[PDB]
């Protein structure tokens, strides 16, 4: 692999021995000249608008304009406070972009915040960073520290008057911090629930403020859009979907990895190229092209673009596309069952479907892995798939829980079939009354 | 057989009603259902009940 | 009869100093109280209330909600293993069934001696290495169950 | 404001929630987690309610009726199918885990959850699995707690902390374990402690000088009297 800045703007300035890069190397690499270029040549208004003619999208798992989300915080001038929130939980299961990010590239992602935060007129910084990430935590805590001695974190950055304090917030160990509200609800030391929108955090967010919530990989996008141009950026690759983004593949294959690909490369191109393709003596049966929380596809899927839409109409979600691949010697009832078993106990317990209809798929998968299965469950399994979508549920947590059941029975329906090997027995017969026998 | 003299006598109080079996149904026991602790079932013990999960512990 | 000591006190108000409101400091109040006495006793709930200025219900209701604050007492090390979809594919179960094994207890339980402590964990984030787990603050890639025998005679 | 209702117009308040414009209107909507004194959060997602974009709309959208503006011009059916098969599921999801206590519960012929499991139209049970339980607390002299008929609506947290400005009240724990009390046993510091028990739409909190000369609601002789 070659990466030259580019066509790699996010991993040019890795090193060999992975270690991390602090701040003499980074400037080096030229490092803090789009935050130079934004802080003391544009005005905030004009990153923003750069940002959004750029065509930066989210890299959370939404999707979402980037431009389109800062456009929405008021212009109301008496709304002086205002805090920019990275999201540096990473709790999805089969996701590992943003710990290589921070452990390796602290510095991108306090430029990136920077940037942002000048761009949003945003006070104040959180780094909502997960508990586990000790590594992260601690080279974050070191760049920030580094930036504020060389005067790019704190009072009068740059000479221009611009007053920012980044912090780091490290976490406590729940799934449901991920989501944006609950993210700025966790912040506020309360418990994670999420919150209902409208309103947006853009308008009233952490403490009721003007807040924007915001990907590592999102943020680390920014510098190299205003170091390079907007033009730069959107002639990196011929998709709909601008600039480049991490994409990977796990499970049992040779080379299981991470690589920063242009959108457009197809899930075979990172299956085989980039990792290796599978193991000796195992077979390809099913891949997930975004996390835990989407859709299921088989090996007729490995044909097409990583980008939004052309997973979104394969019936899945490219997620942070971070795929894993499933051979054929993995059960699938077993593996939804482990699934929904994370996704059973990640609830945050505000709403009655999510709440209350994962433990159910759970009990049915148990059920159904054991050969304890009983007419109707498959049934019940469907219905649950149903009710638990979009709208029905107060968050998106329980739409991404039902994606890979409901692709699991589309498409390995023998496999939970096979789980019911006996009759439907609900109530013991009572002595003395003769049971209605329905029909 | 339940005639009687006075009218009064056919109020029949617990005393009165109240047998020494189960009747017609000879195994059926509501308190083997019901969630409600009593003495002999503590929480968890009833039919299809799991044992209580204190929020305290340590699982997730 | 618990008291907050001097340097969890101060470090609770430098805490306190990064947000506008002094609720936000709770969670790190908890993980602070923790990281000195390896968990969240029942009185440290109306310390760090008190110290907060927030009532006792809500500093419980946080410290329940999330799974890494313990409300009860752990062994002196914290194993945790990821038990999320790509390790599972990776197989974790060997490496469950060899630390029950080797621990001789249940997940979720500690230790006779109080030395371990065994919890399942969500997704680690090292999926690309996995079968991962993390023991009090280090993570352990590429695990196999021929190497948590040796792996785990590194802590006392 | 201008609302269509399953065909029919009506005219509310277009400052009002849809449904409470419904329920004004004599319309019957099953809600838990929604009271008129505490506002709206869609928490129980029981009022859910099809919500089309405009009068030529088929396919719709389910909406909680409680969080959606009763705006003008609004088209919405209660008695959709698929509104009505959703409501229905919420409460079987629901019942999922409620105890077999309706008999030696103090909520029973006065119990909303009863009232809107019937009016759901849910009678049949195909869930088979073990139901969770919960130790319960200590409250006071005034209110007993059963913690297993929660449906986990938090009216009660919501009536005690920002309503009446109690603090000794709480949600505790997690994704179907979550526990409505206190942090230990003790009593209920609250002056207005006792709403609990007409604000709580199950018998988790009841009234305890009640129950222990119990009788039910139908039984009672009533009369407008002042305290
Ligand atoms: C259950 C759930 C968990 C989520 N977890 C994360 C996460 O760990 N990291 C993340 O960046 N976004 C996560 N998200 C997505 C966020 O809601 C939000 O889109 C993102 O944090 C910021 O948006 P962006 O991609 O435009 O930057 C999660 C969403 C849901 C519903
Ligand atoms: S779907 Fe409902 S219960 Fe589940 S995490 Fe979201 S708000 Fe919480
Ligand atoms: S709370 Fe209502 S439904 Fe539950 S046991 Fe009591 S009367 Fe029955
Ligand atoms: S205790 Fe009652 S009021 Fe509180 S959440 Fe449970 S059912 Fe609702
Ligand atoms: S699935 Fe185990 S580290 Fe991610
Ligand atoms: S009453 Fe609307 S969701 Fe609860």
């Amino acid at each position: 692999i070659i990466r030259t800045p580019e066509t790699h703007p996010l991993t040019w300035r890795l090193r060999d021995d992975k270690q991390p890069v602090w701040l003499d190397e980074y400037r080096s690499k030229n490092g803090y000249e789009g935050a130079r270029k934004a802080l003391t040549g544009l005005s905030p208004d004009e990153i923003v608008n750069q940002v959004k003619d750029a065509g930066l999208k989210g890299r959370g798992g939404a999707g979402f304009s980037t431009g389109l989300k800062w456009s929405l915080m008021p212009k109301d001038e008496s709304m002086n406070i205002r805090y920019l929130l990275c999201n540096a939980d990473e709790m999805e299961p089969g996701t590992y972009k943003d710990r290589l990010l921070m452990e390796q590239l602290p510095h991108l992602l306090v430029e990136g915040m920077l940037i942002s935060a000048f761009a949003l007129k945003a006070y104040r910084g959180y780094i909502f960073l997960r508990g586990e990430y000790i590594e992260a935590a601690v080279n974050l805590r070191r760049a920030i520290a580094e930036a504020t001695e060389a005067g790019l974190l704190g009072k009068n950055i740059m000479g221009t008057g611009f007053d920012f304090e980044l912090f780091v917030h490290t976490g406590a160990g729940r799934y449901i911090c991920g989501e944006e509200t609950a993210l700025i609800n966790s912040l506020e030391g309360r418990r994670a629930n999420p919150r209902s929108k409208p309103p947006f955090p853009a308008t009233s967010g952490a403490w009721g403020k003007p807040t924007c919530v915001n990907n590592v990989e999102t943020l680390c996008n920014v510098p190299a859009i205003l170091a390079n141009g907007v033009e730069w950026y959107q002639n990196i690759s011929k998709s709909k979907d601008a600039g480049t983004k991490l994409m990977g593949f796990s499970g049992r294959v040779k080379n299981p990895g991470l690589w920063e690909l242009p959108f457009g490369t197809t899930a075979r191109e990172i299956l085989e190229d980039y990792a290796g393709g599978m193991r000796d003596g195992l077979k390809f049966k099913a891949w997930q092209p975004g996390g835990a929380g989407t859709d299921f596809l088989t090996e007729a899927h490995l044909d097409l673009p990583m980008e939004f839409e052309s997973i979104g109409k394969a019936g899945s979600r490219l997620g942070t596309a971070l795929a894993m691949a499933v051979d054929h010697e993995i059960n699938m009832v077993s593996l939804v069952r482990n699934l929904e078993e994370f996704f059973a106990r990640e609830s945050c317990g505000w709403c009655t479907p999510c709440r209350d209809g994962l433990p159910w798929s759970v009990k049915i998968l148990r059920a159904l892995e054991r050969g304890e299965g009983q007419p109707g469950d498959i049934e019940t399994l469907e219905q649950l798939c149903r009710f638990l979508g979009p709208g029905k549920t107060f968050c998106a947590h329980a739409p991404g829980a039902v994606e890979p059941l409901q692709s699991a029975i589309k498409y390995f329906r023998e496999e939970f079939e096979a789980g019911i090997k006996q009759p439907f027995s609900n109530t013991h017969l009572i002595n003395g009354i003769q049971p209605n026998l329905l029909k | 057989e339940m005639g009687e003299y006075k009218r009064q006598d056919l109020v029949y109080e617990k005393e009165d009603l109240l047998i020494s079996g189960p009747g017609k149904y000879p195994e059926y026991n509501f308190y083997r259902m019901a969630g409600m602790a009593i003495d002999g079932k503590d929480k968890g013990e009833a039919e299809n009940e799991a044992k209580p999960i204190d929020v305290k512990s340590l699982l997730p | 009869a618990f008291e907050l000591s001097a340097a969890e006190r101060e470090a609770i108000e430098h805490e306190m100093h990064h947000y506008e409101d002094p609720r936000a400091a709770s969670i790190e109040a908890l993980k602070i109280v923790q990281k000195q006495r390896g968990w969240v006793p029942d009185g440290a709930i109306h310390a760090i209330a008190d110290v907060l200025g927030i009532p006792a219900s809500d500093v419980e209701g946080v410290a329940t909600f999330y799974s890494q604050i313990f409300r009860q007492p752990v062994g002196r090390h914290v194993i945790r293993y990821c038990d999320s979809v790509v390790c599972h594919i990776n197989g974790y179960q060997g490496i469950q069934a060899a630390l029950e094994k080797k621990l001789n207890i249940k997940p979720g339980q500690t230790t006779f001696d109080g030395r371990f402590t065994l919890l399942p964990t969500c997704c680690l984030g090292n999926c690309d290495k996995g079968p991962n787990m993390m023991i009090d603050e280090d993570t352990h890639a590429h695990l196999t169950p021929e190497a948590i025998p040796e792996l785990l005679e590194r802590y006392k | 404001a201008t609302i269509h209702v399953d065909g029919k117009e009506y005219e509310v308040n277009g400052a009002d929630n849809l449904l409470e414009a419904c329920l004004s209107l004599g319309l019957d909507i099953p809600y838990f987690c929604w009271h008129p004194a505490l506002g709206s959060v869609g928490a129980c997602r029981q009022c859910a309610v099809k919500q089309y974009q405009n009068a030529e709309d088929t396919r719709g959208r389910l909406v909680m009726s409680c969080m959606t503006p009763a705006s003008d011009g609004t088209f919405i059916s209660i008695d959709d199918e698929e509104a009505k098969q959703f409501r229905e599921s919420v409460v079987e999801w629901l019942m999922t885990n409620h105890p077999h206590d309706c008999p030696v519960c103090e909520e029973g012929g006065n119990c909303h959850l009863q009232d809107m499991t019937v009016m759901t139209g849910h009678s049949f049970r195909r869930y088979r699995f073990t139901k969770r339980t919960h130790r319960n607390q200590d409250l006071g002299p005034f209110i007993s707690h059963e913690m297993n008929r929660c449906i986990a609506c938090y009216r009660c947290v919501r009536y005690y902390k920002d309503y009446a400005g109690g603090t000794d009240l709480g949600v505790y724990g997690a994704h179907d374990n979550v526990y409505f009390g206190r942090p230990e046993d003790g009593t209920l510091e609250s002056e207005f402690s006792g709403n609990l028990v007409e604000i709580c739409p199950t018998g988790v909190f009841t009234d305890k000088t009640h129950s222990e000369r119990y009788n039910r609601k139908w039984d009672m002789q009533f009369a407008p009297s002042i305290c």
